[PDB]
């Protein structure tokens, strides 16, 4: 565990309909690389095409539900680039982060340009994300999961500065494994009593390198660029795409529509 | 610019609904003499020639010598599927749009952008058939809609002025006798062809029942099956089907 | 404990079936003022409200306003499993009993969790435009719009109501006016508003089962309220949130 200091509620796609979501590019890709395997999914030339299968099949699944997806990349690097070239060709908005993708994903949410950051990891919270949605990328039916920072901080009775310090005691990427022999629960207790007495690591979370985007809108998906990186170079089956690329653009009509939708609760 | 008002909009609907079983795209070729819709299907087995005279319409005008209105059939058919019982359809067209308006309890019109579609017709007929038969469209639609289950191929023939509709299915072949001494045929002449046809092609013309009271049937050995569904006010819906 | 009597069981079932178009799990509220039911979809786009004022009921006997959550699907599916008659609600230890007296008589027992009476939180806004018409008119338009696009645009146009839909060059236009077909029309100010075509269809679809007319009301970039008063006195309402 890295964060199990959570009581969080699941959310139906109903509540998520008509919402821009700051999906982490890198996190999404690994998930797609680690999940779907038909016979890693290979092609004719003998390379992994599993990243593309996710970006194609799951993103339509997302758009058909009403979620406007924004993939955020930071910086094989060619796998990432040919993931971007697909997303440009699909029309789905793309944002290049100055350093940390999830920090940018948090910042887009913080600017009100996204409703929430989406990742399987919790790092977005520590970068100032208002909300974190899990399980978009991936009895036990896996439903979307929502963590609200405002509700989290109130229930644990801490501030954002404090959660960062707890993150330090648990372990971030800047301090992998954190302080040994202190877990989440012990970290929470410690900071709830004091305030940490790495002095730079705080600054990497509080105020990291992020950009105002300058975008972020759904464009028309053209096939003359989609087929080139899917059906040929990385060898996909066009038979599936014909009925799939067709529902892609068809999903945009309902997705961009839902974006304009007002809530009946602004007249209560 | 073209304007044509159709009183029996539901009937009109069934004409175009048939064409849609054969064609995905067609032209309304509107002239001072009337409105023509024709074309060949992708498999090249069926050519259809449907003419609706100016008198078929309740008030009809065309500003030019000829006007070509290109439309996707399923789009027009879906619109036409929204017709009400008491409604009257009015077709108009301008520089860019084809408009279909239903007028009844209230007015509601649908617009579709003009489409470019190849008017190749033809290319089929210089034909004289050895056998011709007149019958009510209703009874034709009974025989075919109840025979359409069995067989990919409808093999019909004539003998002693009597017209026999045979289909060879999985277990046994069932045949239907149509004659004037029977009650199903009105008039018939000629001798003595035996041909077979693609069952799906014939069965797809049966909705013309809802648009035509009587019809003519022309056939011959080695030559096309011509169905001429007589339409109101001297109109006609021609369907040539190539032989198997 | 309670006793409620409604003079018309036909309309009672209609209310239940109407809310079912939204939640399939109804929750009635027995207040001092009467009965109501209010479900708000998880997207907060659409809201169904049933309200039957106390004076409209044959008998209304309570002492304490309570809530009754009908045992989700199963129970609300046992109700609509029943069919001119009166209907009676009475309290059981673990739910409620229903008597349908027609001089026939039937009783279906329902297990239902009881609780604290809820609020009737409803959009607080002024709609400058409203009109009355049949349900059939509303159904026609609803089917017409969803056929053409995802979005509907209702607006005032001189002494007419103009309904529009259309995605890419292919549009739909409908005109509604006094006597054609509107029963009554009131335009306080010019108003234009866009709504999800599907959402309009769902709301309209949930208003069949009443011979009574239907009031539709909107404003400039405001929610649309559509309601029917049942012949016996109740009120079924649908609110639809606009697009901006
Ligand atoms: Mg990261
Ligand atoms: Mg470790
Ligand atoms: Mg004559
Ligand atoms: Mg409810
Ligand atoms: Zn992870
Ligand atoms: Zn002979
Ligand atoms: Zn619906
Ligand atoms: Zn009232």
């Amino acid at each position: 565990m890295d964060l199990v200091k959570d009581v969080k509620r699941e959310l139906s796609f109903s509540e998520l309909k008509g919402k821009r979501v700051s999906i982490d590019g890198y996190n999404a890709l690994y998930q797609f690389l680690a999940a779907i395997r038909q016979p890693p999914l290979m092609d004719s030339q003998g390379r992994v095409t599993s990243h593309l299968s996710g970006l194609f099949y799951r993103t339509i699944n997302i758009l058909e539900e009403g979620v406007i997806p924004i993939y955020v990349f930071d910086g094989s690097n060619i796998m990432v680039e040919e993931s971007k070239k697909l997303l440009r060709a699909m029309g789905i908005p793309i944002v290049q982060a100055p350093s940390e993708g999830e920090a940018e994903a948090a910042y887009l949410n913080k600017l009100g340009l996204s409703w929430a950051a989406a990742s399987q990891d919790y790092d977005a919270i520590l970068f100032g994300a208002k909300r974190l949605v899990r399980n978009l990328t991936i009895y036990v039916e896996i439903k979307p999961e929502l963590i609200e920072t405002e509700i989290l901080l109130k229930k644990l009775g801490i501030t954002r500065e404090q959660l960062i310090d707890i993150g330090i005691l648990i372990g971030t990427d800047y301090n992998p494994d954190g302080i040994r022999g202190i877990g989440p629960e012990r970290a929470l207790k410690i900071i709830k009593k004091y305030g940490k007495i790495i002095d730079e690591i705080r600054g990497l979370f509080l105020n990291p390198q992020v950009v105002k985007p300058e975008a972020l809108d759904l464009n028309e998906p053209n096939g003359e660029d989609i087929i080139n990186i899917l059906v040929y170079e990385h060898n996909f089956s066009e038979e599936r795409v014909k009925n799939g690329i067709e529902r892609l653009t068809k999903a945009i009509k309902e997705a961009k529509g839902a974006s304009r939708q007002t809530g009946l609760d602004r007249w209560f | 610019m073209m304007k044509a008002k159709v009183i029996d909009a539901v009937s009109f609907s069934y004409i175009l609904r048939t064409v849609g079983d054969f064609l995905s795209e067609a032209n309304f070729i509107v002239t001072k003499e009337g409105i023509r819709v024709s074309g060949i299907d992708p498999s090249r087995v069926v050519f259809l020639d449907i003419f609706l005279p100016s008198s078929y319409f309740e008030g009809f005008e065309v500003s030019q010598e000829k006007e070509i209105i290109g439309f996707k059939l399923e789009d027009v058919n879906d619109i036409l599927k929204r017709v009400l019982k008491d409604d009257t359809l009015i077709l108009s067209s301008n520089e860019s749009k084809l408009t279909l308006t239903f007028d009844g309890e209230f007015t509601r019109s649908f617009e579709l952008p003009l489409i470019q579609v190849e008017s190749t017709s033809p290319p089929s007929v210089n034909l004289e058939f050895p056998f011709k038969a007149q019958l009510l469209t209703i009874t034709f639609a009974d025989i075919i809609d109840e025979l359409s289950d069995l067989g990919e191929v409808l093999n019909i023939h004539s003998k002693e002025n009597k017209l026999y509709f045979e289909v060879i299915g999985d277990l046994s072949t069932a045949k239907v006798e149509l004659s004037t001494d029977n009650g199903t045929l009105l008039e018939a002449s000629g001798a003595d062809v035996s041909s077979s046809y693609g069952m799906e092609y014939v069965a797809n013309t049966t909705k013309m029942r809802r648009a035509s009271d009587s019809m003519e049937l022309y056939f011959g050995s080695q030559i096309p099956l011509k169905l001429r569904f007589k339409l109101p006010q001297e109109g006609y819906g021609d369907f040539y089907i190539a032989p198997r | 404990m309670f006793k409620i009597v409604y003079p018309n069981a036909k309309d009672f079932f209609s209310f239940i079936n109407s809310i079912t178009n939204v939640t399939d799990s109804i929750i009635l509220n027995f207040t001092e003022d009467g009965i109501f039911s209010r479900h708000l979809t998880e997207d907060k786009v659409l809201m169904a409200i049933m309200r039957i004022p106390k004076d409209v009921l044959s008998e209304y006997s309570i002492d304490s306003p309570t809530s009754v959550k009908l045992d989700v699907s199963s129970v609300k599916k046992i109700l609509s499993k029943a069919s001119k008659a009166t209907i009676e609600l009475t309290e059981t230890d673990s739910g409620l009993k229903i008597i349908i007296r027609d001089g026939a008589k039937s009783t279906i027992y329902i297990k239902a969790e009881k609780g604290q009476v809820e609020q009737l939180t409803e959009p607080k806004v002024n709609l400058a435009v409203n009109f009355t018409t049949d349900e059939s008119v509303l159904n026609v338009i609803a089917a017409d719009v969803t056929l053409v696009g995802e979005e509907m645009r209702i607006s005032t146009e001189e002494d007419k109501i103009k309904i529009e839909a259309g995605e890419e060059g292919k549009r739909y236009v409908a005109f509604l006016m006094k006597d054609k077909p509107l029963k009554e029309l009131s335009i306080d100010t010019s108003a234009s508003s866009s709504y999800s075509a599907e959402m309009f269809k769902d709301a309209v679809k949930g208003l069949r089962g009443f011979s009574a007319p239907t009031m539709v009301s909107f404003g400039e970039n405001l929610p649309m309220k559509i309601d029917v008063e049942a012949v016996s006195g109740g009120h079924m309402i649908f609110w639809i949130a606009p697009r901006l």
